[PDB]
RNA sequence: CCGGGCACUCUAACGGGACUGCCCGCGAAAGCGGGAGGAAGGAGGGGACGACGUCUGGUCAGCAUGGCCCUUACGGCCUGGGCGACACACGUGCUACAAUGCCCACUACAAAGCGAUGCCACCCGGCAACGGGGAGCUAAUCGCAAAAAGGUGGGCCCAGUUCGGAUUGGGGUCUGCAACCCGACCCCAUGAAGCCGGAAUCGCUAGUAAUCGCGGAUCAGCCAUGCCGCGGUGAAUACG
């Protein structure tokens, strides 16, 4: 997550397409789940801390 | 099977002849788990054993399986220097497993264009002492006995 | 008047109501050989009767939903066996051996990760 | 009997047979026997001289086939090349022409595999 | 089996720049960075230098070239 | 007859505070359609444990949304009293109609 | 088989619809 | 389908039950063998869970951080190209080489999930992709939807074929500012190699392998045959 790149936040991307998501917590581009705004890593860390409401360790 | 002795599986007897041996053969004929299509085949072929024979198919079937059972087979075993093909008795269960495996195998080597025909003719030809399967059974038996010189490696 | 045993198999539920009569079995409306037929298996679902020696004494209205036909074929094997228990309980002493009363726990094993199908593991070279 | 161009299908379903024609697929076949009331299932050799005519009449005039088609295709590719088109250059040296990877595969367009010497010191595995 | 739809695309940087060179002549050379623009009639005769990601290549345009994109004549990769 | 639907992540913050909106309606209104279950909407997240490669680890995470019904037959204006504003659930959301 | 773009299985496998696999 | 009713299925919440308790034998004991009852036994089946430590293991390009280095540029914006290059070589996979098969038609049983500028019923135009119109749905109440293999009927008749769909030509739909480089999709035409694979080598012990299709995450679209899941059908074999 280079800073000049966290420019993403741009309601004015110029073209809706260029509008890519990023991790709300790290800036991580890839594996950025939509239901959380977080990335694949952050999602696991926080879920472990209990800060993700409802989120639980699934087993079946 | 390092720990146990591995018990044998039991199979639901045939939905017709009410025989387990039949189901065994059915499963060997099976493929990709299509047990329905598999069952059909044995049955159609089972019918074709009649109107070609005045005998009951089951008696035919059960005696083919019999002539294909090998009473001796050669197994390997390294004894410093190389591997010696050692002949030895074949257990009652492997005989059956081998016999059936061989029938489906020879059957499918036949030229007859459709399955049921192939199983049928192989069943028959086998019943009277000829056919791919019996050939195999005899090549095997000939293998053993052809290595009597290594009989003292019992095991 | 009536008898009813449930019966389940591999995620299939079967309602089996046995009612004195000829012996014509129904399944979701369709005749027995109408919901099945073409399935050499089916015949076995009515084995519960044959064992106790029923058949010519009971008719059967059956409901079936969930999974696949061969599964249903087995759930029904319990219905006709559980309902056949409410009728005469001295029958349980004849289906115990046959095991028609035993529910079949065998079910699809979960698909694990790293693997391709729960157990089928991916292949490697090592060179 | 002989239809479209110097070709003659035979002893087998007219639809299947019409397939041996160049520009005639399996769809064009179903249509021709359709717009010509001929039963597709009939074995060519059992066709009426009247049917063969009504059949020939249609196919011949309604589509470009055999020598004709090849001359066109051959013609199009030639044009692509003649106009410095990228798609042309691919044809220029028989390499995939539809955005396909060429690091691996592309054997049908490249043909037999021409192996050479390489660096085995590095696990190219 | 190519496609675009019902509204053929062409970048207006030249769409009008090119047509203007017709309003009073024809001119010489042109420099574009839109290898994505379709080629249309009014371009024939002209000579446009398309960018191959590195330079501007002198692409002469002929009648039998309309419909194709400019990039198709400015190869990006240098090989053997 | 008031359609009630209780959703939540906790199977006690609902199942329980779903009897408060039933008992506080048993004696002030009809008999109520009692508390009705309703299947759950399990949303799974499968992610790679490690931060780099090792894609054969994973570890699973679910966020299951439980649901409840209730339904109070006879829009008893006398039931609307006990209810209205008297509960204890913090992790719940209600959707109700007539 | 599943690879034939112009067949039923061809469309099923490729998840699409069309002439060879109508949307009923 | 309506009245109607919650017995049944089911939905989701609590709880019951299995303990070698229960019977014969061996045993010093633990426990082992066998049976009875029971849906289930002896760890019933599958998960979550992985010690002290090891490999100067992997990641400073997720994030954090010491040191070091660049600070009209090793920072920044942008247009375009590249990550998609192709004489070659390997890994993992997909689809196959076919008759236990392929095709067309008709007919039947699933589970788990997703759905507001979203899933899209039904209707009309189009061979079709899709386009126009438009009902319902805050979704056990509507949609994705067909499950496929299967069953029934017909066709093909052993052929590189009605096997197999590569490659290439043409026309067109769609998402997106824009599909040349470099998208998927439909339709016509083309119709390749492949006849079951050398040495060598991988997986799997039961509802598993094998086989069949279904959903989702990311996502405008998609190069997913990948990945994480679901259920249908359902083996062989283990002396040792
Ligand atoms: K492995
Ligand atoms: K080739
Ligand atoms: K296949
Ligand atoms: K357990
Ligand atoms: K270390
Ligand atoms: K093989
Ligand atoms: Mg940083
Ligand atoms: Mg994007
Ligand atoms: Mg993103
Ligand atoms: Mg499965
Ligand atoms: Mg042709
Ligand atoms: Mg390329
Ligand atoms: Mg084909
Ligand atoms: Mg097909
Ligand atoms: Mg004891
Ligand atoms: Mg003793
Ligand atoms: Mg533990
Ligand atoms: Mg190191
Ligand atoms: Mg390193
Ligand atoms: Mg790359
Ligand atoms: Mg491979
Ligand atoms: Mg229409
Ligand atoms: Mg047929
Ligand atoms: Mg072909
Ligand atoms: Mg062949
Ligand atoms: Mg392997
Ligand atoms: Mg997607
Ligand atoms: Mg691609
Ligand atoms: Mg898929
Ligand atoms: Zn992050």
């Amino acid at each position: 997550a280079r800073k000049a790149l966290i420019e993403k936040a741009k309601r004015t991307p110029k073209f809706k397409v260029r509008a890519y998501t990023r991790c709300v917590r790290c800036g991580r581009a890839r594996s950025v789940y939509r239901f959380f705004g977080l990335c694949r890593i952050c999602l696991r860390e926080l879920a472990h801390k209990g800060q993700l409401p409802g989120v639980r360790k699934a087993s079946w | 099977a390092r720990r146990r002795r591995a018990e044998v599986r039991q199979l639901q007897p045939d939905l017709v002849y009410g025989d387990v041996l039949v189901t065994a053969f059915i499963n060997k004929i099976m493929r990709d788990g299509k047990k329905n299509l598999a069952a059909r085949i044995f049955y159609d072929a089972c019918k074709i054993i009649q109107e070609k024979t005045g005998q009951e198919p089951l008696k035919v079937f059960k005696q083919a399986v019999e002539n294909v059972k090998p009473r001796m087979e050669v197994r390997s075993r390294r004894v410093g220097g190389a591997n010696y093909q050692v002949p030895m008795e074949v257990s009652p269960r492997r005989q059956q497993s081998l016999a059936l495996r061989w029938l489906v195998q020879a059957a499918n080597q036949r030229p007859e264009r459709r399955a049921a025909v192939r199983i049928a003719h192989e069943l028959m030809d086998a019943a009277e002492g000829k056919g791919g399967a019996v050939k195999k059974k005899e090549d095997v038996e000939r293998m053993a006995e052809a290595n009597r010189a290594y009989a003292h490696y019992r095991w | 008047e009536q008898y009813y045993g449930t019966g389940r198999r591999k995620e299939a539920v079967a309602r089996v109501f046995l009612r004195p009569g000829n012996g014509k079995v129904t399944v979701n409306g369709q005749d027995f050989n109408e919901y099945f037929q073409g399935l050499v298996r089916a015949v076995a679902a009515l084995e519960p009767l044959r064992a106790v020696d029923a058949l010519g004494r009971f008719d059967a209205y059956i409901t079936v939903r969930g999974g696949g036909k061969s599964g249903q074929i087995d759930a029904i094997k319990l219905g006709i066996a559980r309902a056949l228990v409410q009728y005469n309980p001295d029958y349980r002493a004849k289906l115990k051996p046959l095991g028609f009363l035993t529910r079949d726990a065998r079910v699809v094993e979960r698909k694990k990760y790293g693997k391709h199908k729960a157990r089928r593991a991916p292949q490697y070279s090592k060179r | 009997a002989r239809i479209a161009g110097v070709e003659i299908p035979r002893n087998k379903r007219v639809d299947v047979a019409l397939t041996y024609i160049y520009g005639i697929g399996k769809a064009r076949a179903k249509e021709a026997l359709e717009k010509t009331g001929i039963n597709p299932a009939t074995r060519v050799k059992d066709l009426t001289e009247a049917e063969v005519v009504r059949l020939r009449e249609y196919v011949e005039n309604t589509w470009k086939l055999e020598g004709e088609l090849r001359a066109e295709v051959a013609a199009n590719i030639k044009r692509l090349m003649d106009i410095g088109c990228y798609r042309g250059l691919r044809h220029r040296r028989g390499l995939p022409v539809r955005g396909q990877r060429t690091r691996t595969n592309a054997r049908t367009r490249k043909g037999p595999r021409k192996t050479v010497a390489g660096k085995k010191k590095a696990p190219r595995k | 089996p190519r496609s675009l739809k019902k509204g053929v695309f062409v970048d207006d940087h030249l769409l009008e720049k090119v047509l203007e060179l017709n309003a009073k002549g024809e001119k010489r050379l042109i420099k574009t960075w839109s290898r994505r623009s379709t080629i249309v009639p009014e371009m024939v005769g002209h000579t446009i230098a398309v960018y191959n990601g590195k330079q501007h290549v002198p692409v002469y345009i002929t009648e039998n070239m309309v419909g194709h994109k400019l990039g198709e004549f400015a190869p990006t990769r240098t090989y053997r | 007859k008031i359609r009630i639907k209780l959703r939540g992540f906790d199977h006690k913050t609902l199942d329980a505070s779903a009897q408060k909106i039933v008992e506080a309606a048993r004696r002030s209104g009809a008999q109520v359609s009692g508390p009705i279950p309703l299947p759950t909407r399990v949303r799974r997240f499968t992610v790679i444990r490690g931060p780099f490669k090792h894609k054969d680890s994973r570890e699973h995470f679910e966020l299951r949304t439980h649901n409840r019904l209730v339904d109070i037959i006879n829009p008893n204006r006398k039931t609307i009293e006990q209810l209205m504003t008297l509960d204890l659930p913090t992790g719940v959301e209600i959707e109700i109609k007539t | 088989g599943k690879g034939d773009r112009r067949t039923r299985r061809g469309k099923i496998w490729r998840g699409t619809y069309g002439k060879y696999r109508p949307r009923k």
